[PDB]
């Protein structure tokens, strides 16, 4: 149920520095947390680099629905070209005034976001993975359905769909040995020889992780009430050029 | 006892017969009229040829259908029109626009699973079939064959009687059945219905049409297909059975002629011409390109999704377009068996895949006969590399 | 606060539950002749 939209910013803002000027303008207090998190940890992602910023920011008069649950996520870096996006969720219209405060304080412009077919696959392999206390990575498997909607000559094919249970995608995961990233490594090279279908290249829709996530063009949607870090780290890295 | 008759009328809307009726040519309408006619009379005043001067004056003066429609429900034969119109109506509309009626097949089976060829002299299936259903329902059974396909068709009717009303006695009307039957195939054709009626109208053929020995109908398929052409060819006694796809040239046969033949025309001294195939998998990798090998490239893309280089029947549309399939692979890695579950939705499944493979989303070579099309209607599981239909 | 933890936790093993039977029905079905 939890959507979101993401934003991008092209200045890396101190939003601490205006939580007042805001708190006013909105006719409350926002809360602001800071997290200097390291999400790209396993060594072919890298040990460097992974100094992300990560602020919370809720406009919760109430908590009982996700317009009034409604939370921000800025996360930053200073080595990145353009050096911080935004996630929001809810349909509330508080994030728009929200938003146009920041344009017009930080002097800063914005644009929303979109997502490729390979940056969709990446970060559904970013969803299903955790980590425990020990820093160890683990993996949890879902139910994915691809769901792709083409074009064609007199509607000759409108949709189509691979619906691929848990037991297969750890069974594809296993066969092609010990990996952190399945459906890019397994999944879709057995689809492509089964079949000749190119995933990459068709017209895909959405990525549904059932009981957990669906990922879709603009939009991403979670069952948990937050996204976690990879998911933002992964955004981040797809805003780029 | 109960069996009806030619000039008994029932009773239902005149708004909705009306809408049907409008489908209708003029030339049609004059010609069903003329013959009701012939047959009834009606209520007009006059002989047939004052009648046919009548039609005939009204039509030479471009009056439009309206007229005649509203003639027809109004004046001619006001009270209502008798069964054998009504279904006359159904029967003209069916032969205008097959392609607004689905179907479903049903195989005949006899004791030993054998399929049993049935073969059918109309009168003593009909007699019999009337007497049979007349028992439980008041049935109108109605039979013709297809101006242009080897199919006999019956339309089933069936009516009770009466919300509230008093003594008028009318019997309401109720949506109609349809069946078919090929002239020499184990395969019976039928709309597509599950309420009780049907299922008394199919048990009723079943029984029926035995007469020797015991026969039950056992499905094959499970989603609909439309228009009868259509059925008839994928499942109807035919070449193209059992050779769709890829294989439609032998239900053509037309590549082969006859031995005695003429020598120096016999294809074989002249021969033809064909691309050679690429197995080292570039497809993922990657205008830098001429005609010639673009153009065999298409016509290699035409034959594994059609089966002959001019392509028998634009260029994807296909022999019958096929609006659903569901597969389901199963395959054995590391003693682990994988389930991929393909689902497909549109006008013409295969075409749309055919168009992707032109525009090069998808890699020809690696694209097997029942993605393609063969096994055509029929979902299915595929197991060791051979097609299973669906139970 | 904590209820909603609570409320999670219990949404999460109950998807788990729904999961597993579902596992076992597939894992019975690929056994049977037809």
């Amino acid at each position: 149920p939890y959507t979101w939209k993401f934003l991008g910013i092209s200045k890396q803002l101190s939003l601490e520095n205006g939580i007042a000027k805001l708190n006013q303008l909105l006719n409350l207090e926002v809360d602001l947390d800071i997290q200097t998190i390291r999400v790209p940890s396993d060594p072919d992602g890298g040990t460097a680099a992974d100094e992300y910023i990560r602020y919370e920011m809720r406009l919760d008069i109430s908590n009982l629905d996700e317009g009034t649950y409604s939370k921000f996520i800025f996360l930053g870096n200073s080595k990145m070209e353009v050096p911080m996006f935004l996630c929001y969720c809810g349909t509330d219209n508080r994030n728009e005034v929200v938003l146009q405060w920041l344009k017009a304080e930080y002097g800063v412009i914005m644009w929303p976001i979109k997502f490729e077919q390979k940056t969709m696959i990446k970060l559904a392999d970013a969803s299903i993975v955790h980590v425990t206390k020990e820093n160890i990575e683990q993996i949890t498997w879902f139910s994915s359905k691809l769901y792709f909607e083409p074009e064609t000559q007199d509607k000759n094919l409108r949709q189509f769909s691979i619906e691929i249970p848990r037991e297969s995608c750890e069974g594809l995961a296993l066969g092609y040995g010990n990996t952190m990233h399945p459906y890019n490594d397994a999944i879709v090279p057995y689809i492509y020889n089964e079949t000749g279908m190119a995933v990459e290249r068709l017209p895909l829709t959405s990525v549904i992780l059932a009981g957990h996530t669906k990922i879709m063009r603009e939009s991403i949607v979670t069952s948990t009430r937050s996204l976690r870090n990879r998911v933002l780290a992964v955004v981040l890295q797809s805003i780029q050029f | 006892e109960l069996r009806l008759e030619d000039n008994y009328v029932p009773t239902s809307d005149t708004l909705v017969v009306f809408k049907q009726l409008m489908k209708l040519p003029v030339t049609v309408l004059y010609d069903l009229t003329l013959s009701w006619f012939a047959k009834f009379g009606g209520s007009f005043d006059g002989d047939i040829y004052l009648l046919t001067e009548t039609l005939d004056l009204l039509i030479e003066k471009g009056v439009r259908r309206n007229v005649i429609v509203n003639r027809i429900l109004y004046v001619y034969w006001p009270d209502g029109l008798n069964v054998f119109q009504l279904a006359e109506i159904d029967c003209h509309l069916m032969i205008s626009k097959p392609e607004k009626f689905k179907w479903l097949p049903s195989k005949a089976l006899r004791g030993d699973g054998k399929p049993y060829v049935v073969k059918l002299q109309p009168a003593k299936f009909i007699e019999n079939l009337q007497t049979d259903l007349a028992k439980i329902y008041h049935c109108h059974v109605y039979m013709f064959k297809h101006p242009s396909l080897p199919v006999l068709i019956t339309r089933i009717q069936l009516f009770d009687s009466n919300l509230d009303k008093f003594q008028g006695k009318p019997l309401i009307s109720r949506r109609p059945y349809y069946v078919a039957f090929p002239l020499n195939s184990p395969i019976i054709f039928h709309s597509v219905d599950k309420d009780i009626y049907a299922r008394l109208v199919l048990q009723s053929i079943s029984r029926t049409i035995s007469e020797r020995e015991t026969i039950i109908f056992k499905p094959v398929q499970k989603i609909p297909v439309k228009s009868i052409h259509n059925i008839m060819t994928l499942l109807g006694p035919s070449r193209f059975a059992e050779s769709m796809g890829p294989w439609e040239c032998y239900a053509s046969a037309n590549f082969e002629r006859s031995p005695l033949h003429d020598y120096k025309k016999h294809q074989g001294l002249t021969g033809k011409k064909v691309m050679v195939r690429e197995f080292d998998d570039s497809f993922l990798n990657d205008g830098k390109e001429e005609p010639e090998i673009r153009r065999l490239r298409l016509e290699k893309n035409m034959i594994k999704f059609k089966g002959s280089a001019n392509g028998v029947m634009s260029r994807y549309s296909s022999l019958v377009p096929i609006e659903k399939v569901g597969f389901t692979l199963k395959n054995e890695i590391n003693s682990r068996i994988i389930t991929i579950k393909l689902k497909f939705n549109g006008n013409d499944i295969f075409g749309g895949l055919h168009e992707l493979c032109d525009k090069n989303l998808i890699n020809i070579d690696k694209v097997p006969g029942w993605l393609a099309g063969e096994n055509g209607s029929f979902s299915g599981t595929i197991m060791n590399g051979d097609f299973q239909r669906e139970q | 606060e904590w209820k909603k933890q609570r409320k999670d936790s219990h949404k999460e093993v109950e998807r788990r539950r729904r999961e597993n039977i579902n596992t076992a029905i597939n894992v019975l079905s690929d056994l049977l002749p037809v």
